[PDB]
């Protein structure tokens, strides 16, 4: 019996890019739930086949926190049925899924002056992310018949492109960040 | 370089099939997922179906569904678009659009475009354009300059083309764009302004040119006598 | 499906002046509206994807914004070259509707059409057709109207209109209206006139001929 | 939001037992992990031990697991550290400490001195370190000797003067009494027009003194 | 249990230099659980940095945590003269088993200054309860060593004097010291001259200050 490393999923220092999502399991722990709903820091936070307010009572043998940044119009892309770069190619929730989808602004952390292009999400994809798939290749798309072998240019793209999170853009140019709480049927609540 | 070319246009039986062909050069068809939009004469664009890179995916518009079939040869670099129960209401130019991105790239913007072919959908039978005199008159007084024109009427399909002189006169000739009648065939008007000082001296001469039935009409126009 | 607005149907603008063309959608679209020019005899040119992202090669005045519903492309400086057609659209959800398009016109100063009014060709009253043409030439703006009055008698359902692309030096439309009759219909009659009404007239100018003079 | 706020200073003989609390608040107290760690004077910060409330089960360092007993109270959000059998040794400050669950960020109390000595609570005597009559700057002060326990707080003219003071650490007297100075360095030629009172506050014997400094 | 030791002992630096603090671990740690406290004397901890990588609030942009695995490091970019503490890291946890790192201190580089001596005689009150302590005042000096002596009748004392040093001052980085002489009223009445003599490395001379028991 433990207790639930959730603070080393929100309070992260730094976050991951959408495309290369992180993931944290967790096992046999006991976290205070009802410190989490009413915490005015989230700006969504939406639970899809469980209410948030009734979570401190049931139990699973492993929750799942995956945490990435992206900008404020891709979070309606995070939720089931939804279509988009992120849902197709970066992170895509399954339709029956049963967890919650937090989010909040962090544009005061993730935005430099001049811009902050540490931050990348995959634009194209050769097909549709699979739920809870994870695609981190960079492998040049050689779209020509000249080989590219590594090489940018004129048919040779590279997959990925960065955010330029700026602190003057607007709120849905802005960076939120997000962890998405999925469950598997240890773990219960106090 | 890199660039599309359309094919398979032409005049087309209403209810009869026609089928279009995109070639691309300059980089492969298979990289990227190419849509078709058609444009009706003096209308905006229309999207008409998509097709994915692998052809796994096929999307068209309600207003074609089930009439239009689109699907690519991945094998030779080709796309195409096989159109059935044609409507005069399909009757437009029809563009092959390369999407910007590679792959599924569905969420930003198509960037290389063709040439586009056109589709006449109309069981009209080719005609040869007659040519009249819109002779200058008393009408024709914009205060020391008249208007005298020719009159291109009743031809099939489009489209023709108007010089003046055999084209040693281009300034102030207005060609209008031809309407289509309700008998099905195309009329068009062409008009110049010119001094009223030269009625007298200078010919004035329209060619008009319908290649579509080999239609060669030099028509001079002279100030009608009463 | 999500149906595409844009506003205004035309702009008319002197060159020089900021150009805002509005497209609004019925249903959210997130970021992903692309906006195209296409002039005339060619096909579209892609200006702005992703909502606000520049195409490769487009001048840095065009420029895009919005998010959701309502969407907006700037033209801060309008050039002589970019007057087109622009269109904006959807790419959130199959199908990828285009919007209605806004005309971008060069402003000008109100003229007056000249009218000139041509009664049918001998060669073609031999034909047993008779078409009587209406020119309307060199005016600003656009809107015109042409009324053909046969006998004092208002015509309709056999005339057909025609403009010409706004003339690229004086910034001037033209108009030709062909009324088309039978010939035995055509000698039934003799005051053959067409009514110009625009702007730069005070009140409706009336040309007109009576066959056979 | 959270703050953590510790017992008053105790004055222990040797022999006897210490309990300090720490009171919590922000809520986030049955879900966190309460420890406490203690700094002798000198040495550096050493973790004792800690406790999750949720769970009570108590964890020490080697060092600390026979002399120390960690609770805590969820029904009213304190945590509690008792030490028995108190040596000269113990004497230090006691901090607790507390991580969240939900954040990697640490709270800490203010802290509470505990002080093992049979010597008994003592205010301190004032004597003046009266300037002369280095060129051109003097020198003058004053020297709180013989108080117990620490700590001692010394300020000039009621807060007033500030510049050129230093008040020097304190000392442990052989006596078991503690003794320090503190000073200030003023233009000579001020010596005969501005007034020179130190301030000594010890508040552990509720002695406040003002010691008027004049030249010899 | 896990052993955290920090390199160096002391770093010894100018103002605006650049200051790579270490923090080695014995075992693999998780970066989420390092801290990194600021604590200056007389004060409390002040927590630098958490998660291995983030300010606390009010943490100057000068200060940046980094590192993994076993090596952790605390980088001060341009070092102002305030940046002088005792700094220590800590591995926590979710569970209350913590360790900290034994410290590194940082002390300013600065020119040589030798130090301004004052000798202060006991006060008649002081010398009315049976006590004289004679105090002996090192006033801004660098570096920190420095001898003093006490010198009475030309008798070289021992066993009877505390020293107590001032931490470096935030603004011209310079220490002061305090040595003071405790005597019994009956053991001063014996001797007549009182000298402390300071030597220093700013002092070409050993500089003595002295006064006559009885003089004006
Ligand atoms: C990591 O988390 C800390 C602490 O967060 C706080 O404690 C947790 C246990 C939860 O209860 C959180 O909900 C809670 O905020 C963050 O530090 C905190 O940041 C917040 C927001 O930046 C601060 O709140 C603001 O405080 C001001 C002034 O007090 C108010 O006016 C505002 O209304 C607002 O509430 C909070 O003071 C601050 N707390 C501390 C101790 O610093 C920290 O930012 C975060 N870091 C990362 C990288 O996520």
């Amino acid at each position: 019996t433990n207790l639930c490393p959730f603070g080393e999923v929100f309070n992260a220092t730094r976050f991951a890019s959408v495309y290369a999502w992180n993931r944290k399991r967790i096992s046999n722990c006991v976290a205070d739930y009802s410190v989490l709903y009413n915490s005015a820091s989230f700006s969504t936070f939406k639970c899809y086949g469980v209410s948030p307010t009734k979570l401190n009572d049931l139990c699973f043998t492993n929750v799942y926190a995956d945490s990435f940044v992206i900008r404020g119009d891709e979070v309606r892309q995070i939720a089931p049925g939804q279509t988009g770069k992120i849902a197709d190619y970066n992170y895509k929730l399954p339709d029956d899924f049963t967890g919650c989808v937090i989010a909040w602004n962090s544009n005061n952390l993730d935005s430099k002056v001049g811009g902050n292009y540490n931050y990348r999400y995959r634009l194209f994809r050769k097909s549709n992310l699979k739920p809870f798939e994870r695609d981190i290749s960079t492998e040049i798309y050689q779209a020509g018949s000249k080989p590219c072998n590594g090489v940018e240019g004129f048919n040779c793209y590279f997959p990925l492109q960065s955010y330029g999170f700026q602190p003057t853009n607007g709120v849905g140019y802005q960076p939120y960040r997000v962890v998405v709480l999925s469950f598997e049927l240890t773990v219960c609540g106090k | 370089e890199v660039q599309l070319v359309e094919s398979g246009g032409g005049v087309v039986q209403p209810g009869r099939s026609l089928r279009l062909s995109c070639a691309a050069s300059g980089f492969t068809l298979r990289s990227f997922g190419i849509h078709w939009v058609r444009q009706a004469p003096g209308k905006g664009l229309e999207w008409v179906a998509f097709i994915s890179y692998d052809g796994s995916n096929q999307y068209y518009e309600d207003s074609v569904k089930g009439r239009f079939t689109i699907s690519r040869d991945n094998s030779k670099n080709t796309v195409d678009l096989q159109m059935n129960s044609l409507s005069t209401e399909d009757t437009a130019v029809y563009w092959c659009a390369k999407d910007l991105l590679p792959l599924l790239a569905l969420y930003y913007g198509m960037d290389v475009w063709g040439q586009g072919t056109t589709v006449t959908v109309s069981s009209a039978s080719t005609k040869g354009p007659s040519v009249f005199p819109l002779a200058p008159s008393s009408k024709s007084t914009s205060g020391g300059t008249a208007a005298l024109g020719c009159l291109v009427k009743d031809y099939f399909p489009e489209p023709v083309t108007v010089s003046w002189n055999s084209g040693a006169l281009t300034s102030g000739v207005h060609t209008f764009p031809a309407v289509l009648q309700s008998s099905g065939l195309y009329s068009l008007s062409s008009v110049v302004t010119v001094p009223s000082s030269s009625l007298g001296t200078q010919t004035y001469i329209c060619n008009v040119n319908h290649k579509p039935s080999n239609t060669k009409v030099d028509k001079r126009v002279e100030p009608k006598s009463c | 499906d999500i149906v595409m607005t844009q506003s205004p149907a035309t702009l008319s603008l002197s060159p020089g002046e900021r150009a805002t063309l509005s497209c609004r959608a019925s249903q959210s679209v997130s970021s992903y509206l692309a906006w195209y020019q296409q002039k005339p005899g060619q096909a579209p040119r892609l200006l702005i994807y992703e909502a606000s992202n520049r195409a490769t090669g487009i001048p840095a005045r065009f420029s895009g914004s919005g998010s959701g519903t309502d969407f907006t492309l700037t033209i801060s400086s309008l050039e002589p070259e970019d007057f087109a057609a622009y269109y904006c659209q959807q790419r959130s959800n199959f199908p990828f509707i285009f919007g209605p398009g806004t005309k971008v016109e060069i402003k000008r100063t109100v003229a007056a059409p000249s009218v000139f009014i041509f009664p049918p060709s001998d060669e073609q009253l031999k034909s047993g057709t008779a078409s009587v043409v209406c020119l309307l030439n060199n005016f600003y703006p656009r809107e015109a109207k042409v009324q053909w009055k046969v006998d004092n008698a208002l015509q309709s359902g056999n005339s057909q209109e025609s403009v010409t692309e706004q003339d690229s030096k004086d910034s001037t439309y033209s108009l030709s209206s062909t009324l088309t009759l039978s010939k035995a219909d055509y000698e039934k009659h003799k005051v053959y006139a067409c009514e110009v009404t625009h702007q730069g007239l005070s009140s409706p100018v009336t040309k007109s001929f009576n066959r056979g003079e | 939001e959270v703050q953590l706020v510790q017992s008053g200073a105790e004055v222990k003989k040797p022999g006897s037992s210490v309990k300090v609390s720490c009171k919590a608040s922000g809520g986030t107290f049955s879900s966190s992990v309460i420890s406490w760690v203690r700094q002798a004077p000198g040495q550096g910060l050493e973790w004792m031990g800690g406790i999750i409330p949720l769970f009570g089960s108590a964890n020490y360092a080697q060092k600390f697991q026979g002399r120390v007993t960690i609770t805590a109270d969820e029904s009213t959000s304190t945590a509690y550290m008792e030490m028995t059998s108190l040596r000269s040794e113990d004497t230090a400050v006691y901090y607790c400490a507390k991580v969240s669950q939900w954040a990697l960020i640490l709270f800490w109390g203010q802290g509470t001195l505990v002080t093992v000595s049979s010597a008994s609570t003592k205010g301190p005597s004032v004597f003046p370190l009266a300037p002369s009559s280095s060129g051109g700057t003097a020198a003058l002060g004053c020297l709180v000797k013989d108080y117990f326990p620490e700590p001692v707080t010394v300020s000039w003219n009621s807060g007033a003067l500030t510049s050129g003071v230093h008040t020097f650490p304190a000392v442990l007297q052989s006596s078991g009494l503690y003794s320090l100075s503190s000073v200030v360095t003023v233009p000579s030629s001020s010596l005969g027009t501005q007034t020179y009172i130190c301030n000594v506050n010890h508040k552990p014997s509720n002695t406040k003194v003002d010691k008027k400094v004049e030249p010899k």
